């Protein structure tokens, strides 16, 4: 099971960032599956965006809410994220990572991509 | 000529029973749908609301003397069958059981299906009716008579004697 | 499916193995009513139907037949006469979310009881005994049915459990789902009771040389004599003949 | 309340068992469920428990968990010199309806 | 106003029987969970019954088997009938109109006193 | 049956501040509860339900918060007729069922 991000690493301020998760080993539309992104600053802790599980159920980050928009593509085995406003700030490595179920307690961000720096500057 | 439709009324009011040929397979159904005044002329389908019981598919019935005789007695509806090149013809063909279905529906009254390529399609229509090739079906009815049938060195019948048709034969 | 919201199945016309089940899972629910477990693989039955949905942790003692509940005598409710039976695995892994799963609701309020295998869909506002508060909140203005809300933080009494509940029939019934088969390995040459696909008899069996025709299962000497079968496994031509006796 | 919180630093030695903190609230630690993850310099995280005490296949059994109350507990038993990395709490928080996550913990053997 | 007031408190011999009635206004009983509580002086509270909308109703197991809740549709009220009352029953008893998991408990009746001789 | 433990039983603060009353609970409750305020002399008055929800017509001087096994009823400005019992019940399995604490006593001065 893998999952990878690609994407505009480069962009400027006041402009959107687009990230696209590909992956392989499992489908969005079983039960129990679902996909998130968590990024990481350049020397923080991390941090968690949003969340989209199998009967789409679109969690987002509160404080970051009115900001974030994911999407999923079964048939293509993909799944999009659209941040507006990006800022000096979101620079980072963003993973898309994967939550499936268990043995007593369903499993959540088992699997973890390989990330995609991203520097929003001039 | 492209199927039959059985059962106690045409109405939805009795689980009626359908039987479709097609170029590509037989699809058999007993679901009570309600039908037109007439069967319709494809426009491939006219009938109520259904409540299905069954359906069946398999592979299909294909100058050409197609013989069928339809049975439903104990239970189950049986058909026999046999296509022959080539009126009816004098020449002797036994028909050999091609399906047996389980199906109890109590069935009174028949009729045919057909249909026409960029035929207009309704409901109902006069004696007028849509144009289609020269064509023509026989109909018997089976009768509890007792027949002397000959087997022959491999297991097939080739001659048949009515018991109670002529003295002789009796 | 969602406990008012079963999804009805029909499972006929076919042999039905019912010791594949026990090779899925834990099978944390399974007893039957009607027919017993054991003896199911074996007996056969008209119309198998199948449904299947999920309910909260401690209301699993509710989908009993002729039992009183709240999912029971609410949004669904199974016969007295009932044949076939439940079973229920917990299944939290792929139903509880963190932060409450709103997917499984239940009837909490409704006039009054369901008739057994009675599926109701209705979404409408209960009543308020006067005229209601139609699309609004306010005293007592409460919806009839209402959310399980399932979380990994919830005690296994408030888990999801996923259910299935086979509903058989006997009455009138045209055999098409059951499992029988078990077809003892072959022997040749010996005098034998044999069965046959349900011809029973005794002899030797011995490879034949007769073309049976398709359809056909059976020879026959003069004086009906059964003389030969084909195997319902090979459709191999076999010949019998009585083992041999005489006198001293 | 809303922010776990990990020490920077554990500086074991071979062969020892060491614990690691996170404290929480009554919202995020004391009513949810808490992972804890591993994370090395300039690569994703990888889970190492989920639910307080149970592994993902493939991390090995030095690594065990413990909540107790509103305090959550790293215990590390036959330290070794390929572990040197970042360690990471996670709890779902429900007064701020989101996933929260500690410091990070360097844990260099000497 | 909407309201549920009851009576049939009083005092009774023991191993005798009594009878608490429940009338209501502004709101229905029949499609109505109804619940009878009871409280004794000085101490907290305790579930007694529950009747459904549909008729099937329930009781605590402490007095399981011995009061028995029902409701006359027809005029839109409640009662429930008490017997072997024993020492433990003397207590204040209370009719309410419980809506669960959407609003707790609110509606509630003046209350009834029922001791016993003794 | 989860049993409710309320807490403390008698509080004594000055008028005008705040008061705090917690109750605990030794299973999950999560967010089927209820606080009911209890004037001497009458039935129970219901005030804040589930988590935190004040119920119709309670004074906004009630603040609910809590979940699982913990939960806490909190007054903004006591005015001297706040004194009266108060009982959190729950309702975890609500067709049929509540179990109840308790009690609280709450005075003024
Ligand atoms: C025993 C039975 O089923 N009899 C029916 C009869 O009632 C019905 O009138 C007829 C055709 O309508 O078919 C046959
Ligand atoms: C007496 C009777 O059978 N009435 C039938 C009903 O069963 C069926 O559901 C409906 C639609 O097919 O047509 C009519
Ligand atoms: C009447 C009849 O069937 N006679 C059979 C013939 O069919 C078969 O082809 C032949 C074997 O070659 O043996 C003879």
């Amino acid at each position: 099971i893998t999952l990878k991000e690609s994407g505009l690493t480069l962009v400027r301020p006041t402009q959107t960032l687009t990230l696209t998760c590909t992956f392989s080993g499992f489908s969005l539309i079983n039960s129990g599956v679902g996909v998130g992104w968590i990024r990481q600053p350049p020397g923080k802790a991390l941090e968690w965006l949003a969340l989209i599980y199998w009967d789409d159920d679109k969690r987002y980050n509160p404080s970051l809410r009115s900001r974030l928009t994911i999407s999923k593509a079964t048939s293509k085995n993909q799944v999009v994220l659209t941040m507006t406003n990006m800022d000096p700030v979101d620079t980072a490595t963003y993973y898309c990572t994967h939550r499936g179920p268990g043995h007593n307690t369903p499993i959540y961000f088992e699997f973890w991509g390989q990330g995609a720096l991203v520097t929003v500057s001039s | 000529i492209r199927g039959w439709i059985f059962g106690t009324t045409l109405d939805s009011k009795t689980q009626s029973l359908l039987i479709v040929n097609n170029a590509t397979n037989v699809v058999i159904k007993v679901c009570e749908f309600q039908f037109c005044n007439d069967p319709f002329l494809d426009f491939r389908v006219y009938s109520s609301a259904n409540n299905c019981t069954f359906e069946y598919v398999s592979q299909p019935f294909l100058k050409n003397l197609r013989e069928f005789v339809f049975k439903n007695i104990d239970g189950y509806f049986k058909i026999y069958s046999k296509h022959t090149p080539i009126d009816l013809p004098q020449g002797f063909s036994a028909l050999e059981p091609l399906v047996d279905l389980p199906i109890g529906i109590n069935i009174t009254r028949f009729q045919t299906l057909l249909a026409l390529h960029r035929s207009y399609l309704t409901p109902g229509d006069s004696s007028s009716g849509w144009t289609a090739g020269a064509a023509a079906y026989y109909v018997g009815y089976l009768q509890p008579r007792t027949f002397l049938l000959k087997y022959n060195e491999n297991g097939t019948i080739t001659d048949a004697v009515d018991c109670a048709l002529d003295p002789l034969s009796e | 499916a969602s406990v008012y919201a079963w999804n009805r199945k029909r499972i006929s016309n076919c042999v039905a193995d019912y010791s594949v089940l026990y090779n899925f899972a834990p099978f944390f629910a399974f007893k039957c009513y009607g027919v017993s477990p054991t003896k199911l693989n074996d007996l056969c039955f008209t119309n198998v139907y199948a449904d299947s949905f999920v309910i909260r942790g401690n209301e699993v003692s509710q989908i009993a037949p002729g039992q009183t509940g709240n999912i029971a005598d609410y949004n669904y409710k199974l016969p007295d006469d009932f044949t076939g039976c439940v079973i229920a695995w917990n299944s939290n892994k792929l139903d509880s979310k963190v932060g409450g799963n709103y997917n499984y609701r239940y009837r909490l309020f409704r006039k009054s009881n369901l008739k057994p295998f009675e599926r109701d869909i209705s979404t409408e506002i209960y009543q308020a005994g006067n005229k209601p508060c139609n699309g609004v909140a306010g005293v007592n203005c409460y919806f009839p049915l209402q959310s399980y809300g399932f979380r990994p933080t919830y005690g296994v009494g408030h888990q999801p459990y996923r259910v299935v509940v086979l509903s058989f029939e006997l009455l009138h019934a045209p055999a098409t789902v059951c499992g029988p088969k078990k077809s003892t390995n072959l022997v040749k040459n010996k005098c034998v009771n044999f069965n046959f696909n349900g011809l029973t008899g005794t002899g030797v069996l011995t490879e034949s040389n007769k073309k049976f025709l398709p359809f056909q299962q059976f020879g026959r000497d003069i004086a009906d004599t059964t003389d030969a079968v084909r195997d319902p496994q090979t459709l191999e031509i076999l010949d019998i003949t009585p083992c041999s006796f005489g006198g001293v | 309340q809303s922010v776990l919180t990990q020490s920077p630093s554990a500086s074991g030695t071979p062969g020892q068992r060491v614990t690691i903190s996170c404290s929480g609230s009554r919202s995020n630690i004391g009513s949810n469920f808490v992972y804890w993850f591993h994370q090395l310099p300039g690569t994703a995280p990888k889970l190492l428990i989920h639910s307080n005490d149970q592994r993902p296949s493939g991390v090995p059994d030095r690594f065990s968990g413990s909540n107790s109350g509103t305090s959550a507990s790293l215990a590390i038993s036959g330290l070794r010199s390929e572990d040197e990395a970042d360690y990471y709490c996670a709890a779902w928080d429900d007064s701020l309806s989101s996933w929260v996550f500690g410091g990070g913990t360097k844990l260099t053997v000497l | 106003e909407v309201q549920l007031v009851e009576s049939g408190g009083g005092l009774v011999q023991p191993g005798g029987s009594l009878r608490l009635s429940c009338a209501a206004s502004g709101i229905t009983v029949s499609r109505n969970y109804m619940s009878w509580v009871r409280q004794a002086p000085g101490k907290g509270l305790e579930w007694v019954s529950v009747m459904f909308a549909g008729g099937s109703t329930f009781y605590a197991d402490s007095v399981k088997g011995r009061f028995t809740i029902s409701r006359d549709n027809s005029k839109n009220t409640l009662y429930l009938q008490m017997n072997s009352l024993r020492a433990e029953d003397t207590a204040v008893y209370y009719c309410a109109r419980d809506l669960g998991v959407v609003g707790a408990t609110d509606y509630w009746g003046q209350g009834t006193l029922v001791t016993v001789s003794s | 049956e989860r049993v409710m433990t309320q807490s403390p039983a008698t509080l004594s603060v000055s008028p005008g501040e705040r008061a705090t009353l917690s109750c605990r609970a030794s299973e999950s409750v999560s967010s089927d509860l209820a606080w009911y305020q209890q004037k001497p002399g009458q039935a129970p008055r219901l005030l804040i339900y589930g988590a935190s929800t004040r119920a119709t017509g309670i004074p906004a001087r009630f603040s609910g918060s809590g979940s699982g096994t913990e939960f806490t009823l909190t007054i903004s400005s006591l005015q001297s007729e706040d004194s009266a019992v108060y009982y959190c019940q729950q309702y975890n399995n609500w067709p049929p069922g509540y179990t109840f604490g308790q009690g609280t006593k709450l005075e003024i001065k």
